[PDB]
């Protein structure tokens, strides 16, 4: 009749069913069929619902609570309760002798003598300390259970020792489809209007589905979606993307226009947002969106990359800056570059993070020092488009490279990387750009740039830096190299302001906003 | 006729279904060849269990294959 | 909710705080505390209208799980990301019903606004006038 320990640290799922307040479970009738059929066996009757966090796996256990509700389940099952035991508080003193395994052996004898249970245990491989008692209890037949782990803790854990996989039977678990996801939304949205009596768009639903698709790789469907369109609805007559996408500004720090806006716009501003923050290298930035343009109109493979681009002007004039702004500009932030390194190769003598954002571009710096390897990695990536899975297609690739007369004395470069690569993997690439050797002019636009971008980081301890232009003109000399030149003006701006003020006003005087005004000198 | 014979039933249990040579020049299908088998008995390229000889070339690569010794990292 | 500025849609909600040192004062017996938590949870359950705060949430699934079953209790808690990322983080069940709240590192502008507001009232204990400027 009654088990009053087990009542009072499991939910009961069973009578949450009958009382009408459990959700709907939509789809999932294969996985509750396979549980139905687990459970009827005479031995190892106990399902393990193997999946990634958040696919469904207690949405299962819900379904199959309905379903014994429901009459749908065999007569073999049509009168059994179903239990969310929770192992939280199943240790609760982890020193003592035998404390844990009192109160797991009362629960345990509960269940028994009550022969009706069915128990669902969370994050079953927690419990590989008690496997000992359970085994002997499973071994019996008293105790029938369901678990839910990842498929990787299953493998650690339950995998190793045979007695475990003895006892439970595993069922595979996977996330939902973009479709199936939908029709779970579609089927919840009632059950949400309900609670926030606000109405829900079908073009909210799709919204949410896309963008926790596409800007919160961590995590995975329906999970995703639903948090999604609840914490909308709660920002919140009738819901609408515009409210998605600020939830998605949210929990991205994106900015909202970059993520609302379309493609194509998106790809047609593409070469003024690169210009802007790049300066120069004309030809550069007009073949890159040349390039970029000529993929995403759509004719391309959908499963390769959106590009693949070799980098061989010097050092680094600008090829990193236009990278962070090629990244910037098609997936909106500089956060969105991986910089490779090459010692994952020369390590066997990346992918994982891929994993964690295939909207992003990969940078493989000087590609000439990598080991070998990296060809077969590369040839892999940009013929297939997937590794071990992980998906490229929406990443970027860049390839960057850096490729005397014993004598009394712009085309080299495209021949000399024909010989300095492998020949069949230059068949490949989808372009190869010269960068050239700046300008004096652009340099000191650099330094307008930089010399801005310190005033107003200054500007925040109200030192309202003022600058003349003969000043930074007069220190284009402090850096200009025939090797690099966006680098070296990095020391010079220190000298010329933070050091040049340390004497000016720091000491022996005291800071102020009036002389902070740097006046040309005539000298800088 | 190695498939066929498989599934057929004849294959000594003992070997595997077959073992096979492609030798050729650069380019000529047996890399191809190979991944069409593959999706034929799989759906999909996928499937397959690629390894890059090129990346063994030292002796030692072998732990790769089947592990490093007691005693020794991973 | 004093102010009423709250919205709407919950003025009747009441916001008290449980401090477990009240909760063992005066208990006699072992079960007395627990069987007191568990009345308590039912007087939640019957009065639908709280909210309850609990710092130092990391002391804290399953004892409270029978208001935390469905949310019953509705829950505000507080703690450090050392105390979040060892345990609350580690329990899935933990994780279905709670949600990280971020509050963030203050400037000084909003350290000296706070300070030369709550100012007036250590002035008052002290009897003496603390400078705008020097606490800035
Ligand atoms: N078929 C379904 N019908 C309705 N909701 C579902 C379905 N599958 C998953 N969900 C929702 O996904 C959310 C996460 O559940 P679940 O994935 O079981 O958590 P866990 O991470 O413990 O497995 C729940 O809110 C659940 O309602
Ligand atoms: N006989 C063929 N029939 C069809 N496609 C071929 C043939 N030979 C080469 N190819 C094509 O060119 C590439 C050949 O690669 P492959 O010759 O298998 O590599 P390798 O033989 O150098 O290992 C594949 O993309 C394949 O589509």
């Amino acid at each position: 009749n009654n088990t009053p320990t087990l009542d009072s640290l499991a939910r009961d799922l069973t009578v949450i069913a009958k009382d009408g307040t459990l959700d709907p479970v939509i789809g999932r009738d294969k996985e509750i069929t396979r549980v139905i059929e687990v459970l009827s066996r005479r031995t190892k009757n106990n399902p393990v619902l193997i999946g990634e966090p958040g696919v469904g796996k207690t949405a299962i256990a819900e379904g199959l609570a309905q379903a014994i509700v429901n009459n749908e389940v065999p007569e073999t099952l049509k009168d059994k309760r179903v239990m969310s035991l929770d192992m939280g508080t199943v240790v609760a003193g982890t020193k003592y002798r035998g404390e844990f395994e009192e109160r797991l052996k009362k629960v345990m004898e509960e269940i028994q003598q009550a022969g009706n249970v069915i128990l669902f245990i969370d994050e079953l491989h927690t419990l590989v300390d008690a496997s000992n008692i359970l085994k002997p209890a499973l071994a019996r037949g008293e105790l029938q259970c369901i678990g839910a782990t990842t498929l990787d803790e299953y493998r650690k854990n339950i995998e190793k020792d045979a007695a475990l996989e003895r006892r439970f039977q595993p069922v595979q678990v996977d996330e939902p489809s973009v479709v199936d996801t939908v029709a779970i939304l579609k089927g919840l949205r009632d059950r949400y209007e309900a609670h926030h009596r606000i109405n829900i768009s079908d073009e909210a639903i799709e919204a949410a589905v896309k963008l926790s698709n596409r800007y919160v790789s961590d995590r995975f469907l329906p999970d995703k979606a639903i948090d999604l369109i609840d914490e909308a609805s709660s920002k919140v007559t009738s819901l609408s993307e515009e409210d998605i996408a600020e939830v998605i500004a949210g929990w991205t720090g994106i900015p909202l226009t970059k993520i609302n806006e379309t493609e194509s716009e998106k790809l047609l501003s593409l070469e003024d947002t690169l210009h802007e923050r790049v300066i120069g290298q004309k030809d550069a930035v007009n073949s890159i969106s040349k390039a970029v343009r000529r993929a995403r109109a759509g004719l391309k493979d959908p499963k390769r990359p959106i590009g693949s681009f070799i980098f061989l002007g010097p050092t680094g004039v600008g090829k990193t800056e236009l990278a962070r702004a090629l990244a910037e500009s098609m997936f909106g932030d500089d956060d969105a570059m991986i910089r490779v390194d090459m010692s994952e190769f020369m390590e066997k003598h990346l992918t994982e993070k891929v994993r964690r954002k295939p909207y992003s571009v990969i940078l493989f710096d000087e590609i000439e020092k990598a080991h070998p390897d990296v060809f077969n990695i590369l040839l892999q990536v940009l013929d297939d488009g997937h590794l071990t899975t992980v998906d490229f297609r929406n990443t970027i690739i860049i390839m960057t490279s850096n490729v005397r007369f014993a004598g009394f004395g712009r085309k080299t470069m495209l021949k000399e990387l024909k010989n300095s690569f492998r020949p069949e993997f230059l068949n490949r690439v989808d372009d190869i750009i010269v960068f050239h050797k700046l300008t004096k002019e652009e340099l000191k636009e650099i330094v307008t740039m930089m010399v801005n971008k310190l005033t107003n980081r200054l500007s925040e301890q109200n030192i309202n830096i003022i600058v003349t232009d003969k000043a930074k003109d007069k220190i284009a000399e402090e850096g200009y190299d025939p090797e690099y030149g966006a680098r070296p003006l990095i020391r010079a701006i220190q000298k010329t302001i933070e050091d040049n003020l340390s004497e000016l006003i720091l000491d022996g005087n005291q800071i102020e906003g009036k002389k902070v005004t740097v006046d040309h000198d005539g000298k800088e | 006729k190695a498939v066929r014979r498989a599934r057929a039933g004849l294959k000594d249990p003992k070997r595997p279904i077959g073992s096979f040579i492609f030798l050729g020049p650069t380019g000529v299908g047996k890399t191809e060849l190979a991944r069409a088998l593959a999706e034929s008995m799989f759906g999909d390229d996928d499937a397959m269990i690629r390894v890059d000889m090129s990346e063994f070339m030292e002796k030692h690569a072998v732990s790769r294959l089947v592990g490093a010794p007691p005693g020794y990292v991973g």
